[PDB]
RNA sequence: GCUAAACCUAGCCCCAAACCCACUCCACCUUACUACCACAACCUUAGCCAAACCAUUUACCCAAAUAAAGUAUAGGCGAUA
RNA sequence: CCUCCGCAUAAGCCUGCGUCAGAUCACUGAACUGACAAUUAACAGCCCAAUAUCUACAAUCAACCAACAAGUCAUUA
């Protein structure tokens, strides 16, 4: 199936289609298994990733359809809640957010996390960064040094 | 306050540069402490017919004990700044 | 002496070995006597549909022509669900820049049962 | 003699920030980014309460609260 | 590799692209500017020349600070500037004698004020130069006023400054309610220090914390595209109509 | 005649130019990579070494290359700075 | 002919003499390589609503006797 052929089918219908996809996976699979314990090959082996790519397919159909009704509503472009945030090494991280019954400032173990970095840690940050420099200079230097010899033998 | 000067110079550094210093310019030698300068008086202007140190609208010297302590605390009297002086003499040249 | 291999419920000592587990969703609680209560609607059930009469195959016949490539986005989904209702609307008096409501549009997610942000349902 | 030796008690919380007595302003806390860092002020909680009951985390009345309370002491 | 940019420009390179850039003109002018608070521990030289009297001759001279340690305990009270000094000493006043490390701390005291603009007591730890400052300046009031950020060298400092400030720019009526006239007198007592009341919003504020303020403000619930969308629809059709 | 030998290209070095990556779903500060419950950071570098010992002392990045100039100056007035 | 060893749990280890095919002190094979299997909870781990309130008298066949170093185990509203 294609994207687009799933697009025109109805929501209910995609939910009917999907578990009609279910089930021929775990034929194929179980397919997959007794070949390899016959030591056999499979039939037709390739149908499996027909049929993945098929449920892909599908999966990102419906996706798109929340996606763009969430924007809709809330505008909100992500589905779970979280911040960026920094870390103790200091690094710049995209926290996600997890669900809670007690508020956060009553939470003993949330506390222990430590979401800031000490100050010891900005050599680390340079070094680092000039890590990440040195590796990248030596790749543009290695590009250029290609399309020299590239040049010479023609 | 402690006041102390630098045993060894320290190499100039014109005008828009800030000095380089040394481990030896760490050591210091200490000049005065500011705590054992002899007293000095605070000049206040009463507001009140205060016990043994005037009556109102007189210009008094007074120690710094007295004078943060009971006058300045209670409103018995106020600094003896140019812009409250020159209203004590107004209110005197009302008479 | 092993630092390389992933850490698992099959490595420790005994206390170890209860703690941790595989990746399994828990469905109920601990009380008094380590007995187990299980919350029925902590369970997750499969809605499964009625499959009867059904014409879609899990494969597609290569008789079928071919069609660009267009995902879905907010724009059109506006255009093909709310614009027609609106400019029909805009024709007559009925419109209103106020309760536009009518339409679909919900000013808050707290009362719904399906919470779009954030989501509250699986999948 | 009193029982209790200071040091297992739980520890008198910490002074609170001189900001926060200036009547003018009202002082800028770390409740804005759901997180403790050391350089804000601490922000001060409104007492929290569950709107729902829940059997396993249920705290009882005050001993007066409770409905056959009596001044008068039965022995038992 | 080099750098592109010294490395100690890179506090304030990076003042310029993220949440400090769009932060107000004139905080960054305040966090920039570079100014010497004034001497607390060394007896400056009076003059730009002086001559020596080892040869006779004319030479510059240099006003050179002695390095000034604040502990934190400073923060939560006003020093005059004063704080530890940590040098080392020779120990006889003869230099070849044995090197040993010193540590000169200010005596300290517990101290009760009152803040006529902010109409509260005070109990703070001081030193005998803040005293004095307060006595020169002739009160409390005009002490915190009058002294900038360098010399305070104070958060608390600041903090009250803050205050003072923003009381003035808002004319607050809670000064005294009841007593209007009273109000006026303490308003117009400290009308030199009064400035507008957007810039006493950033006064004395660390750049952590003002970027927490200024997260506060820029952070908005984000508008549905529904809206976006029926207005321009509408719009649309408003010009469709004027046809 | 065995064991061998032989190879050119992965890449790398120093410059110049230019201010860098922080990233599908899930998980990860508790025994990290584990869905799900009432403390807090800022605080003089020292020493080897040189002085033919060692004890005061002994260059170390601070924001324009050159020159002023190893000059003024400092220093167990010595090493040296 | 030998056995002061064995079987089990714990602690530690992590598929490390199961099956099949090639392959190489000793088999041209196996404790080698590759492919395929397997260890099923009743044992064991993983616990407990709140605030007050209660809890003087060992263990030793606990009986007689006998001590000293003075002791692992309870509630009620
Ligand atoms: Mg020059
Ligand atoms: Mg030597
Ligand atoms: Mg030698
Ligand atoms: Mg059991």
């Amino acid at each position: 199936w294609t994207c687009q052929q799933l697009r025109n089918k109805s929501n209910e219908d995609l939910h009917k289609l999907w578990y009609v996809l279910l089930k021929e996976r775990n034929m194929l699979l179980t397919l997959e298994q007794e070949a390899k314990r016959q030591r056999l090959p499979m039939p037709s082996p390739e149908r499996l990733d027909k049929v993945v790519d098929s449920m892909d397919a599908l999966d990102k159909v419906v996706q798109e359809r929340e996606d763009a009704l969430r924007l809709l509503q809330t505008g909100q472009e992500r589905a779970r809640p979280g911040a960026w945030r920094r870390d103790i090494f200091g690094r710049i991280i995209w926290h996600k957010f997890k669900q809670w019954v007690i508020p956060w400032h009553l939470n003993k173990r949330y506390n222990r996390k430590r979401f800031f970095a000490l100050p010891y840690v900005d050599h680390f940050l340079r070094l680092e960064r000039e890590k990440r420099a040195r590796i990248k200079a030596r790749k543009e230097n290695l590009e250029r040094k290609k399309a020299k010899i590239l040049l010479k033998k023609f | 306050t402690v006041i102390v000067e630098r045993w060894w110079k320290v190499p100039l550094a014109g005008e828009g540069r800030k000095p380089r210093l040394h481990r030896r310019h760490r050591v210091y030698k200490l000049v005065e402490d500011t705590k054992h300068r002899p007293k000095e008086n605070l000049e206040l202007i009463l507001t009140q017919s205060v016990e043994n140190v005037g009556v109102r609208g007189d210009l008094v010297s007074v120690k710094k004990s007295l004078g943060r302590n009971r006058l300045l605390p209670q409103g018995l009297a106020v600094y003896a700044s140019p812009e409250n002086k020159k209203l004590f003499e107004e209110e005197k040249l009302l008479r | 002496a092993d630092r390389m291999s992933k850490w698992t419920s099959k490595r420790g000592p005994r206390s170890f070995r209860g703690r941790k587990g595989r990746g399994a969703k828990g469905i109920g609680f601990l009380t008094s006597g380590w007995r187990f209560v299980q919350i029925k609607e902590m369970v997750p059930e499969f809605v499964v549909p009625d499959l009867t009469g059904f014409k879609l195959k899990p494969y597609v016949s290569y008789l079928a022509p071919e069609s660009e490539e267009t995902p879905l986005t907010a724009a059109q989904l506006f255009s093909e669900a709310v614009a027609p209702a609106i400019e029909k609307d805009f024709k007559d008096g009925t419109f209103d820049p106020d309760n536009l409501e009518k339409y679909g549009f919900e000013p808050t997610q707290e009362g719904k049962l399906f919470q779009l942000y954030p989501r509250n349902f699986l999948r | 003699y009193e029982w209790g030796v200071r040091s297992t008690r739980k520890s008198e919380p910490p002074p609170l920030d001189r900001v926060y007595e200036i009547p003018g302003l009202e002082p800028i806390t770390f409740a804005g980014k759901m997180h403790f860092v050391p350089w804000l002020a601490r922000p001060i909680f409104p007492p929290w309460d569950r709107g729902y009951k829940d059997p396993r985390f249920y705290r009882s009345p005050p001993l007066h609260e409770h409905p056959l309370y009596k001044d008068q002491a039965c022995y038992i | 590799p080099l750098h592109k940019y010294p490395v100690w420009l890179w506090k304030r390179l990076q003042l310029r692209e993220g949440i400090c850039s769009r932060l107000p003109g004139h905080y960054l002018r305040s966090l920039e500017e570079e100014r010497t608070p004034t001497p607390v521990h060394y007896r400056p030289h009076g003059a730009k020349f002086k001559i020596n009297p080892k040869n006779g001759q004319r030479e510059r001279v240099e006003d050179v600070p002695i390095p000034i340690y604040f502990p934190p305990e400073s923060q939560r009270g006003l020093w005059g500037g004063e704080g530890w000094i940590l040098g080392q000493i020779y120990a006889n006043n003869d230099k070849l004698s044995k090197r040993l490390k010193k540590v000169w701390k200010p005596q300290l005291f517990e101290r009760e004020f009152y803040s006529e603009i902010l109409d509260k007591k005070f109990t703070v730890t001081v030193t005998m130069r803040t005293l004095d400052l307060i006595d020169e300046a002739y009160g409390l009031d005009f002490y915190i006023l009058k002294t900038p950020k360098e010399d305070l060298c104070s958060k608390f400092g600041m903090d009250l400054k803050r205050g003072m400030l923003l009381r003035l720019a808002r004319q607050d009526p809670q000064l005294h309610p009841e007593d209007p006239e009273r109000r006026a007198a303490i308003y117009d007592k400290y009308k030199e220090f009064a400035i507008p009341e957007e810039e006493a919003e950033w006064v004395g504020l660390t750049l952590e914390e003002a970027i927490e303020k200024q997260r506060l403000l820029e952070e908005k619930d984000p508008v549905p595209l529904f809206k976006i969308y029926v207005a321009e629809l509408i719009q649309q059709l408003q010009q469709q109509a004027l046809s």
